[PDB]
């Protein structure tokens, strides 16, 4: 998860 | 998309379009290994039947394995994907919703499986073409536990 970098 | 090893076992966030689906062909991808839940996917697409029958119409080969953002497989689905990720050799394509948590947690376990490796040298290749593979301390305990039960899950797969 956790996604945009 | 990225190859962890050429044309044989690669990795892939979720597709927005069709369009990239094509490329995914270009690339020599054949089959494709879904891992986001429902949600996830409808989230994307509108609905996951939909994105799913249009794989099949683009004329990859699918196959839906639902993992929890951030979790890992359950025996019973790892078990079905180092079978079908096995049956068939070349082209296959493992995809999360970031194509880096369960993605690369897959893909590790796959090479930890076939090539012997330790989970660090598996994460290791990984990350060689996907920075940050495997992001909880769940799939990193997943992945351990694979290696310490490499011989009982091979007895099974084969
Ligand atoms: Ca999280």
């Amino acid at each position: 998860n956790k996604y945009g970098n | 998309m990225y190859w962890v090893r050429r044309k044989t076992i690669g990795g892939s966030g979720l597709p927005y379009t069709e369009n990239e689906i094509l490329e995914w062909r270009k690339e020599g991808v054949k089959r494709v290994l879904v891992l986001p839940e429902d949600w996830e996917i409808e989230e994307s697409w509108g609905d996951k039947d939909y994105y799913l029958s249009i794989l099949k119409k683009n004329g990859l080969q699918p196959l839906h394995i639902p993992i929890p953002d951030g979790g890992v497989p359950s025996d019973s689905q790892f078990l079905t994907i180092m079978k079908w990720l096995l049956s068939e050799k070349e082209g296959n394509l493992v995809h999360s919703v970031g194509g880096i948590g369960r993605t690369g947690t897959i893909l590790a376990s796959y090479l930890i499986l076939t090539e012997g490796l330790e989970v660090e040298s598996a994460i290791d290749e990984v990350r060689l073409v996907r920075p940050g593979a495997v992001q909880t301390y769940e799939q990193e305990m997943f992945l351990l536990r694979v290696e310490g039960m490499r011989k009982s899950w091979l007895k099974n797969i084969y």
